[PDB]
Parts: structure tokens; sequence; C-alpha cells
């Protein structure tokens, strides 16, 4: 079902037309900034990396990187810009909802804007996917637009496409963004180190004007709960 | 819009 809307927008048969707003041709600056700061270490995992811009970045590091996407489409362009660039980054499809396959593969998880379309308990699906693909004691980042930010990012892209509508008013469920939906997903398996005030970089179609709104970067911990782990206790504990 | 539903 939502494999179908994404395929379609980056097909270019939305009303984006040729850009997604996200889609912005180049590593968001927070990850590019996460990567500086040495917080991104072993087997990356890009988990809705789309058309493969940060795990590019990442890969022209020397960082072993995957990015997994719904979207066949994007991970075929994906698969493109890495034969173009001349780097080897693992572009695969797969549902970030079950990742069947992937147990305990990667140390870093990172995430721009895929954790932000889940709400309730298809965020914690999500999580509970992310600590089974995740070796023991692995950092996962995600990087969610705040309500603050989608409010700039909906007038803006409300101002430009004819049929997206404009925010509404007031403050005040489901469709909220605070720290706190971020906090209760990542619960069960996962110790929050530290949620930060960030950006997202998104890029307005009309003009192609680039702009940073406010989004949230999370980082979690991903506990050490694993056979490999509980064989190791055994071999010190008899 | 951008992308809570996902993502137009
Ligand atoms: N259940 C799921 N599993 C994996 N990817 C998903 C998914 N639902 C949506 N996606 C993907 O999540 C992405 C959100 S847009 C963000 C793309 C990329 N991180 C970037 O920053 O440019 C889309 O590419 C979409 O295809
Ligand atoms: C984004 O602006 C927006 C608004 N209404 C929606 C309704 C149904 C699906 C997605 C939507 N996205
Ligand atoms: C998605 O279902 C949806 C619906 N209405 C919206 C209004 C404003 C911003 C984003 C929205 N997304
Ligand atoms: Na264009
Ligand atoms: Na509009």
């Amino acid at each position: 079902h939502m494999t179908e809307v994404f395929d379609a927008v980056y097909r270019g048969e939305s009303p984006f037309g040729k850009r997604p707003p996200w889609d912005i041709g180049a590593p968001q600056p927070a990850y590019v900034a996460l990567e500086k700061a040495g917080l991104i270490q072993g087997a990356v995992l890009d988990a809705g990396c789309g058309t493969g811009e940060d795990a590019l970045h990442l890969a022209g590091l020397g960082y072993a990187v995957t990015g997994l996407d719904l979207s066949p489409t994007a991970i075929s362009v994906a698969r493109d810009k890495a034969d173009a660039r001349g780097l080897g980054a693992v572009f695969e499809v797969a549902d970030a909802l079950d990742l069947t396959g992937w147990e305990e593969r990667f140390d870093t998880v990172i995430d721009s804007g895929l954790a932000h379309t889940f709400e309730g308990d298809r965020l914690r699906a999500y999580a509970t996917a992310l600590h089974r693909a995740c070796r023991p004691g692995a950092v996962a980042h995600i990087l969610s637009i705040s309500d603050r930010g989608s409010a700039e990012m909906q007038a803006r892209l409300a101002e430009a496409i004819d049929e997206i509508p404009a925010p509404l008013p007031d403050d005040d469920p489901t469709l909220k963004r605070s720290a706190d939906h971020l906090r209760d997903g990542f619960a069960e398996g996962w110790t929050i180190e530290s949620i930060d005030e960030s950006l997202m970089r998104g890029v307005i179609p009309t003009t192609s004007e680039l702009l940073d709104v406010h989004a949230w970067l999370g980082r979690f911990r991903r506990d050490w709960n694993s056979s490999s782990v509980d064989k190791l206790a055994a071999a010190l504990e008899h | 819009x951008a992308x809570v539903x996902a993502x137009v």
C-alpha cells in the first residue's frame, strides 16, 4: 500500500514532480555533523535510505554502509548513483517494519525521515525491527521533523503546490510529532541516550529553494539481549 | 504533507 505511493513519488508521478522535498541531492547536514563528531561506527544501516545520498556520503569516507528502502524505484536510483560515483554501498529493498534476513547485522543506524512516517504501534514495530537487525549495543540515530518544523515545511509546500493544504492554527493527537512520541517509540530493548534540537534540510519543488526546518535528533542505545551475549556470559559464569 | 500522511 505505502510501497506504491512512494514508488510513484520517486517515478515522478506525484504533485512534487521531479523533486520530492526530502530528495535534496546531498546528505543531511545533521548526518554529516554526526559523522564528523565520531558517532558513526561499524556496519551502518541507513533505514529508509531513499535515493542514497546519506549512505553515499558515508561510503565515500570509508564506512561499510547498507541503505534499505521499501521503494524499488528509490533503490534503483541509489544503485545508479553508486555506479556513477564508484562507491560500494549496499542498496536493497526491505520493509523496515520487518527486516527479516538482516538479523544482528548493524552497529549503527541512521534515519532521516523514515521514523516520522510511523505513528503509535507502527513506530514500535519499527523500533523492534531495528532491534532485531542491530548488533547488541548498537546505536540508532533518528532525525525526525518536529511540529515546529512540519508547520514551516507545510506552509512553504502549500504555497508552492496546489494539491497540498496549508497547515492548521493552534498548538493542539496522532498527527503530533513531539519529543515524547519518539521517546515512546523506542522503549522496549532501547535506552534514550539523548534527544537534541536539530535541523532537517528540504527542497521546494517550484524554485528548488533549499530550506532547513526544526527537527529532533534522537540517539538510542540498543540493549545487549542476544544469544551470542548470553553465551559469552555463560562461558564466564561456568 | 512531508511526511507524517506519508508523504505528499
Ligand atoms: N516500511 C518501510 N520500510 C522501508 N522504507 C520505507 C518504509 N516506509 C517508507 N519507506 C521509505 O522511507 C523514505 C522516507 S523519505 C526519506 C528518504 C531518505 N532518508 C532521505 O533522507 O532522502 C522513502 O524513501 C520511503 O520509500
Ligand atoms: C499532507 O499535506 C497531507 C495532507 N492530507 C493527507 C491525507 C491523506 C494522505 C496523505 C495526506 N498528506
Ligand atoms: C497525513 O495524513 C496528513 C494529514 N494532514 C496533514 C496536515 C498538515 C500537515 C501534514 C498532514 N499530514
Ligand atoms: Na525541477
Ligand atoms: Na496549496
